[PDB]
């Protein structure tokens, strides 16, 4: 049982790696999103120039 | 004519990511929850171990 | 066509951002898979012990 | 010890669903670098018919 608690206290700190890197997908998600209207701004600025 | 052609699937691509985006933005917001629930079963599974 | 172009540069300069943080994000959700993958077969061999 | 035992069998099937959920992310980042790829196509395409 002293390690049984110690391996789920490893797979603690592993989960917290987990939250670590959610984290870091959110905000690479969160910069696509800047650039998706980016995207529309700029076709709105080239449509109007090809016309 | 060449301009408009690439013009379009620049606008047809935009809008496919635009969707993909905004699903992807969700998974991530589901498995940070499932985080939560997830690391307060460990952490009481701890706790019922170490007692 | 200057304007064209100058939109144009604003398309790449998101394409190349977009192309990066996906390849970042991807970069992540190998990681998240693989730190989730551990803390599993970890957490089986605590149930072992539970058993 | 059995309470303890579903426990853990609790965050198992959660961490299980996360696997899950980071593969929806994974299967949405893979669609967006197809449409990437087709528009860093169609972007050179007008980069060069501008220069021309």
């Amino acid at each position: 049982v002293e390690e049984g608690t110690k391996l789920a206290d490893e797979a603690d700190e592993k989960l917290n790696s987990i939250v670590g890197a959610v984290e870091r997908i959110n905000e690479m998600l969160q910069n696509i999103a800047a650039a998706i209207e980016e995207q529309n701004a700029a076709v709105d600025e080239i449509t109007t120039a090809m016309t | 004519q060449e301009t408009t052609a690439g013009s379009e699937e620049i606008s047809s691509a935009t809008k496919n990511i635009a969707d993909s985006a905004q699903q992807a933005a969700s998974f991530a917001d589901q498995s940070t929850q499932l985080a939560k629930e997830a690391g307060d079963a460990l952490k009481k599974v701890i706790e019922v171990t170490r007692m | 066509v200057q304007e064209t172009t100058a939109g144009s540069e604003e398309i790449s300069s998101a394409t190349k951002n977009i192309a990066d943080s996906a390849q970042q994000a991807a970069s992540f959700a190998d990681q998240s898979t693989q730190l989730a993958k551990e803390a599993g077969d970890a957490l089986k061999k605590v149930i072992e012990v539970t058993r | 010890v059995e309470e303890g035992t579903k426990l853990a069998d609790e965050a198992d099937e959660k961490l299980n669903s996360i696997v899950g959920a980071v593969e929806r992310i994974n299967e949405m980042l893979q669609n967006i670098a197809a449409a990437i790829e087709e528009q860093t196509a169609a972007v050179d395409e007008i980069t060069t018919a501008m220069t021309e």
